[PDB]
DNA sequence: TCTGACACGTGCCTGGAGACTAGGGAGTAATCCCCTTGGCGGTTAAAACGCGGGGGACAGCGCGTACGTGCGTTTAAGCGGTGCTAGAGCTGTCTACGACCAATTGAGCGGCCTGCAGCACGTGACCC
DNA sequence: GGGTCACGTGCTGCAGGCCGCTCAATTGGTCGTAGACAGCTCTAGCACCGCTTAAACGCACGTACGCGCTGTCCCCCGCGTTTTAACCGCCAAGGGGATTACTCCCTAGTCTCCAGGCACGTGTCAGA
């Protein structure tokens, strides 16, 4: 019967799930150049050369 | 035997969403022993200069006005003054 | 202490004082007064060293920020002349004269 | 034996610069590892005295925060 | 024979997890406020700095 | 220019400058000398090395003044047995 | 010549060199900022005035050495701040 | 007031020749009254608290060795 | 004190230790090993000091002498290195830079 | 009280023919104050650190060797040695 | 010949010395655990070495002012003498607080367990 | 069959709660000393007055030192390349320190007694 709690548990684990997969979409959609149907790691990835760019740009700007 | 519980007490009363490093809280005790020496040390020359047994809140006072400086000799004063005061009514 | 309205114990400092041979005797106020001389500059440390810490951004405070607060601060400066802080660093002070 | 050293002419060069020294000759490194060596003995003797007078074999921070201190210098955070 | 295939997808959900756990580490170090961390961020913080950043 | 560069970076930075094991072994090269044998606490090591560094940092500091005084921008011996004497050394 | 001359008069005698009335004065200027209407005992005025002298000759010393440092005789307020930072003052 | 004066060029003048002085720039006099008065007043402030926590309208000899003692320097000679 | 061979008051010694909040208690040996300290130190000077007065064709000792005698002593001035001396007075150094 | 008498009869021995000014006696008087505290007060620390109730010439030479510099340490200490052990001789 | 110091003589009290007893502290012995010390292998950064150029330091020359030195005039400090009070020192008396000892109670800390939240792993579903 | 996404399970860490133990705070009682208060006396310090000598202050003149300017040479600084040590990670053994228990000795406290030490006065000697 106690297995029923698990349920609960397993909402939470679902809920920390969700929040990344919000995430995602809005960290994908904050990006210049936007794509549909990038995969979660792509759009890591291009949040990665993102900001790689913005700092060399703002660097670029200076010095 | 440590201050630890005391410090974070104060801490938190002053910075509330501060927390502390274990080398930071080090340092703390040191410096509370430090400062308690200092004033032993005197008030107990303050009392074998004027040929005195005891300690009171005079020697410990006069032992805070000479080694703190201006501004903080005064306000340690009153922190000690009024909390023997306080604590002497209750 | 909660008569004394102090955070920093009060019996503890009593046997301190009597300890160590400072006084064949101790009286009731003087345990007390210098619990409070104690909380008093342990808290004006703590503020300074706290501020420190945000200016850095930080929410937790390090051996840096207390040297910070300390030297910036020439009544404490004095009062902790001798005292080396470990990891404490120094300040960024470069003389004049060897700027071009 | 030879293990001043073992502190080379840029390890000296770096504690010049925390010190504000724009310019360095090239007497300070033999200058500063005679300086530095009697600081150690100095402190170390100290510190030695204390370990043999309480029967110890093994050092302590202890020692040497009390080797300090008699010498004007106190160390927060070791003790 | 066809118990590998289990196996490898295993195997394929953890290279995916691999992946993705590099690429927030390194999302972690492109901006400026994680400076301000000692300890690892957890996933769905660095996600929210990034986003909250730019 | 790189002189006043390292000394930002330096001063900006906790670590220490000096080499660790070499510092260690000196300690036992100096303690010897008292006595035989010995045993230490990395502690008490790291004790040390603190003071020592914040000894000399000290040292030079006054040892730049020294030289400014003078109008000059080279450290040498002379200001640093200068800076020595006044402190009693 | 006549100052090295001086200079030997006054360190072979042991005597004060300040007057005591001027002294005695300034100490009572002084002490009046603590408290007024105090008293002070004569032998307490004189170990203060000794003290001062010695002080101000450790200072003079200090000094010289630094003008001498610089390559010059005559010392200035600049050889004396220098002197003085040294020594933590 | 004003006793500072009372120490006069020549006063300043028999001083530096003790500390070996040769010759002396003219802005060294006021320098020099500047710092006595400074050293003085510290000094005495100390005696005087020492008198006053004694509850004594008198400083005494004691007042004044324990302020120079407590301050580092000890004396010889008056106790 | 003679006993121990020595000049110097063993129970003043004692006394002292005894009564000067040092501890709570001294051991019986103890007077005795620092009172011959003591005396030994004394005698140092005074052997100096003698010496000082002799140079100056004295028959006395005058505290001048015993400035000449502590100063010149390096053992001694770096124990004596703060001490101010009543009527000490000074030691004539001059430095050869000013000389003609 | 005063160590004066000690004073001058050990200047006898050692210079028979010389004897001590008021003022330089006053000296001596303050100089064996103050080297009588400098040993105690690091003797009382020594039993401090090592949380000892009782002082004994072990502290003391300790507190010698501390003090003094190397020539004039191993002097005190022979003489401090010597005294102990013809006393209890004697 | 006089003044100050040293030596000698006299008187009184305190401290030191000697004697005795008990408890607590110090010293000694045995056992156990952790840290330090010592050794081996690999990788990366620091240190060491070499070369070329510029700036800094040192040396030399010239000029002017401030400082140093001496003389004369004016004033204060020092020395000696006179007068009075408050504070300091000494003695005696009385009380309250602290110290010392015993007895209770409450809160907090430390350790252990439970619950909740987080991280990593495996399986199923969806898409190609 | 491969890759991504979604769902559930297993294990670990942190926070909260509970249990057990200790200390401090609190409460109560007794005894003595030290501190506080009161009274009395004397000295040193403070205040005032007068005179003389030496020092300080003011004025004048000249020199040396310090400051400013110019020129030359060497060392240090900066960069690049090569070699070694430092640093990092992993593994093993022994000794010292730490912890616990037991025994013995010394000092402090208490008690008793005397001389020397300390202070004061006189006489002689050495220096003035």
């Amino acid at each position: 019967k106690d297995k029923a709690k698990r349920v609960s548990r397993n909402k939470s684990e679902k809920k920390r799930r969700d929040q990344f997969n919000v995430l995602i979409k809005e960290l994908g959609s904050m990006l210049p150049g936007n794509a549909r149907k990038m995969d979660k790691s792509t759009v890591l990835q291009k949040s990665i050369d993102f900001l790689r760019k913005h700092k060399e740009t703002t660097a670029q700007s200076d010095a | 035997e440590s201050y630890s519980i005391y410090v974070y007490k104060v801490l938190k009363q002053v910075h509330p969403d501060t927390g502390i490093s274990s080398k930071a809280m080090g340092i703390m005790n040191s410096f509370v022993n430090d400062i308690f020496e200092r004033i032993a040390g005197e008030a107990s020359r303050l009392a074998h200069y004027n040929k005195r047994s005891t300690i009171t809140s005079r020697e410990i006072q006069t032992a805070v006005r000479l080694l703190l400086p201006g501004e903080l000799a005064k306000h340690a004063v009153s922190e000690g003054t009024k909390a023997v005061t306080k604590y002497t009514s209750a | 202490s909660s008569r004394a309205g102090l955070q920093f114990p009060v019996g503890r400092v009593h046997r301190l004082l009597r300890k160590g041979n400072y006084s064949e005797r101790v009286g009731a106020g003087a345990p007390v007064y210098l619990a409070a001389v104690l909380e008093y500059l342990t808290a004006e440390i703590l503020e300074l060293a706290g501020n420190a810490a945000r200016d850095n951004k930080k929410t937790r405070i390090i051996p840096r920020h207390l040297q910070l607060a300390i030297r910036n601060d020439e009544e404490l400066n004095k009062l902790l002349g001798r005292v080396t802080i470990a990891q404490g660093g120094v300040l960024p002070n470069i003389q004049a004269v060897l700027l071009p | 034996r030879d293990n001043i050293q073992g502190i080379t002419k840029p390890a000296i060069r770096r504690l010049a610069r925390r010190g504000g020294v724009k310019r360095i000759s090239g007497l300070i490194y033999e200058e500063t590892r005679g300086v530095l060596k009697v600081f150690l003995e100095n402190v170390i003797r100290d510190a030695v005295t204390y370990t043999e007078h309480a029967k110890r074999k093994t050092v302590t921070a202890m020692d040497v925060v009390y080797a300090l201190k008699r010498q004007g210098r106190t160390l927060y955070g070791f003790g | 024979r066809i118990k590998n295939a289990r196996e490898a997808h295993s195997q394929i959900e953890k290279r995916r997890r691999d992946k993705m756990n590099s690429f927030i580490d390194e999302l972690a170090s492109l901006v400026p406020t994680c400076n301000a961390m000692s300890r690892k961020l957890d996933k769905l913080t660095v996600l929210r700095m990034a986003v909250q950043h730019m | 220019t790189v002189a006043l560069r390292e000394i930002r970076r330096y001063q900006k930075s906790t670590e220490l400058l000096i080499r660790k094991l070499p510092f260690q072994r000196l300690v036992r090269e100096i303690a010897q000398d008292f006595k035989t044998d010995l045993r230490f606490q990395s502690s008490a090591v790291m004790a040390l090395q603190e003071a020592c560094e914040a000894y000399l940092v000290g040292l030079f500091e006054d040892t730049n003044l020294c030289a400014i005084h003078a109008k000059r921008v080279t450290i040498m011996p002379k200001d640093i047995q200068l800076a020595r004497r006044i402190r009693g050394e």
